[PDB]
RNA sequence: GUGGGAGAGGGUGGUGGAAUUCCCGGAGUAGCGGUGAAAUGCGCAGAUACCGGGAGGAACGCCGAUGGCGAAGGCAGCCACCUGGUCCACCCGUGACGCUGAGGCGCGAAAGCGUGGGGAGCAAACCGGAUUAGAUACCCGGGUAGUCCACGCCCUAAACGAUGCGCGCUAGGUCUCUGGGUCUCCUGGGGGCCGAAGCUAACGCGUUAAGCGCGCCGCCUGGGGAGUACGGCCGCAAGGC
């Protein structure tokens, strides 16, 4: 019980590979693309996700890792 | 002929000149590829997720345009050759696919 | 002799050692320590106490150099890499954050048989 | 790929009539011009043998229709062999 | 036929980041590595750890599944092109054009062979260090073929659902992928589990049959001797049938 990323947002293109806002909310702390736990997606959806965020992230407008903060 | 979107992210430091000369020979190879510019965003630098070539950022150009199919490839080849170009990613245009609208 | 005081901790700590560099704010080392840089030989190397002496090491050699904050960055997941860490923790050098980098791939490399299945 | 309009342009091509969508004489046209398409393609890459499958079913599939149109009328069979120049 | 759809299905070209290794530079100094414990190994010609720059090869983390696709083998970063199969709706077209399929032809993981490339990591053989009563091995340090690519051969397998293909018929429940719908839900096509009837030596199977039927193909006939011998066919060979 956290929420799910979807719940908080409105209408969205998830084709849209050049929006980012929307975008790194699938991301975890790290880069990861988040579970469809979290991401609360549905199978097709989840998965045009991916591709939008992988192509994002050869775009550079997202990215592949990040650090771990604290720990 | 299909519909597809260029994305272009070259050199942020490009003084005005520069920018406007890089702009031009885009537009000039996209001529010569036989493509028509349905529409042109132009971004501008923006604050890239990770480094490229050195660089912290990017400056942004995006492309809607028609064109022949067998000669995609060859368009961005030509558009990488440029030494000021980064990033280019061609990509056949889809319709939205939403959620929650 | 630079007298730094302020800079990067970096804890590279493995199965099998535990070794601290400390470096300036751009990298570059200053003092530097490990299970083996103390008295410690085989795998006594890697038990979290050799991590606790050589973190410590690491430190007092670094306040040495007039070293006062310092960030954590620990890279691999060892024995004591937690201890390093709390060693740091009250070394008297404060301990601005701490960071998780270790290293993993995308999947290049074929692992020694030993890592594989 | 096949575009809609050459695709249309050889169903008006071999219609038995106005209409005529699925006779032997269109389903072969179609066949053949997929044939003919996709054996180009295989001249070519030499190597994608998953589609040279598709090729051989095409080419069963089109023999059986000729088979059954000779057995049926072989005036309508040697008319649509001598136009689509196949095997004669 | 028309209109839609999902997909690691295939081929070609391009490209992205993480990591490994090596090289160059900075900073830094006494060890690193490795194991049950060690040693060989590497390090004062400055290693390990840290920062920056570069070269190169190979595989694509999260997504990722209980998932998907394919006839099988098998298929996974991203992009474009070329291309196969398949599902649904409409019920528009032909009018039995169907099923199966000896031989033939094609495909066929890994290893292996040929010629020419490539070679980071890994690693048969091999060289070492240990362990042991000895250790030809299990653990550790090295390391060649090979693993990669092009083209040509090889044709095997726990090539497994150990379950040939097609059609019809016989309760349901539940989860799931992908369509269409008047969208609690109904209706298709897949993937799973539990179960009616029935089957089964049992274990189990059970609308994804191992049930009830029809068609066609392949195959078995006690264990060894033996997938051996002989012969024939194929192969450069290894060897295969
Ligand atoms: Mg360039
Ligand atoms: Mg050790
Ligand atoms: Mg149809
Ligand atoms: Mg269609
Ligand atoms: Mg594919
Ligand atoms: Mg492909
Ligand atoms: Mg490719
Ligand atoms: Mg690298
Ligand atoms: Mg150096
Ligand atoms: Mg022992
Ligand atoms: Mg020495
Ligand atoms: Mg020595
Ligand atoms: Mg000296
Ligand atoms: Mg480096
Ligand atoms: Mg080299
Ligand atoms: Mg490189
Ligand atoms: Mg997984
Ligand atoms: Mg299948
Ligand atoms: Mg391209
Ligand atoms: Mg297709
Ligand atoms: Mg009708
Ligand atoms: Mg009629
Ligand atoms: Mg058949
Ligand atoms: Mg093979
Ligand atoms: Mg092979
Ligand atoms: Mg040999
Ligand atoms: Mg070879
Ligand atoms: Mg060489
Ligand atoms: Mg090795
Ligand atoms: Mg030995
Ligand atoms: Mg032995
Ligand atoms: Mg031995
Ligand atoms: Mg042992
Ligand atoms: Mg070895
Ligand atoms: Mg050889
Ligand atoms: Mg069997
Ligand atoms: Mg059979
Ligand atoms: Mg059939
Ligand atoms: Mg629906
Ligand atoms: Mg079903
Ligand atoms: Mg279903
Ligand atoms: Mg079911
Ligand atoms: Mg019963
Ligand atoms: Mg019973
Ligand atoms: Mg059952
Ligand atoms: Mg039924
Ligand atoms: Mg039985
Ligand atoms: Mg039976
Ligand atoms: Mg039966
Ligand atoms: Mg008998
Ligand atoms: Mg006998
Ligand atoms: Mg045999
Ligand atoms: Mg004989
Ligand atoms: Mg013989
Ligand atoms: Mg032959
Ligand atoms: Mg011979
Ligand atoms: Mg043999
Ligand atoms: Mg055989
Ligand atoms: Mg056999």
């Amino acid at each position: 019980r956290k929420a799910k990323v979807k719940a908080t947002l409105g209408e969205f293109d998830l084709r849209d590979y050049r929006n980012v806002e929307v975008l790194k909310r699938f991301l975890s702390e790290t880069g990861k693309i988040l579970p469809r736990r979290r991401t609360g997606l549905s199978a097709k959806e989840q998965r045009i996700l991916a591709k939008t965020i992988k192509r994002a992230r050869i775009l550079g407008l997202l990215p592949f890792t990040e650090k771990l903060v604290r720990k | 002929m299909r519909r597809y979107e260029v994305n272009i992210v070259l050199n942020p430091n490009l003084d005005q000149s520069q920018l406007a000369l890089e702009k031009e020979i885009i537009q000039r190879a996209l001529e010569n590829y036989g493509a028509r510019v349905e529409k042109v965003e132009e971004l501008g630098l923006r604050r890239l997720a990770y480094p490229i070539a050195k660089d912290p950022q990017g400056y942004f150009l995006w492309y809607q345009v028609e064109m022949p199919e067998d000669r995609v490839n060859d368009l961005a080849r030509e558009l990488r050759i440029r030494d000021n170009v980064r990033r280019v990613m061609v990509v056949k245009s889809q319709e939205p696919f939403l959620a929650n609208a | 002799k630079r007298q730094v005081a302020s800079g990067r901790a970096y804890i590279h700590a493995s199965y099998n050692n535990t070794i601290v560099t400390i470096t300036d704010p751009d990298g570059n080392p200053i003092t530097w320590s490990s299970g083996g840089v103390i008295g410690y030989k085989g795998s006594r190397k890697g038990t979290p106490y050799a991590a606790q002496l050589a973190a410590l090491d690491a430190a007092k050699k670094a306040m040495a150099y007039g070293m006062q904050s310092v960030d954590v960055i620990v890279r691999g997941t060892g024995a004591g890499r937690e201890q390093a860490i709390r060693a740091l923790q009250a070394s008297g050098l404060q301990v601005k954050s701490i960071v998780d980098d270790t290293p993993v791939p995308h999947n290049g490399c074929r692992p020694k048989k030993k890592f594989r299945k | 790929p096949i575009t809609k309009e050459e695709k249309q342009k050889v169903i008006q091509e071999f219609a038995r009539f106005p209409g005529d969508t699925g006779s032997t004489e269109v389903q072969v046209a179609l066949l053949t011009l997929r044939i003919n398409r996709l054996s180009e393609h295989l001249k070519v890459h030499k190597k994608d043998h998953h589609s040279h499958r598709g090729l051989l079913m095409m080419v069963g599939q089109r023999r059986r229709l000729l088979r059954y149109l000779q057995r049926e009328d072989p005036e309508r069979y040697r008319a649509l062999i001598e136009k689509l120049g196949i095997r004669g």
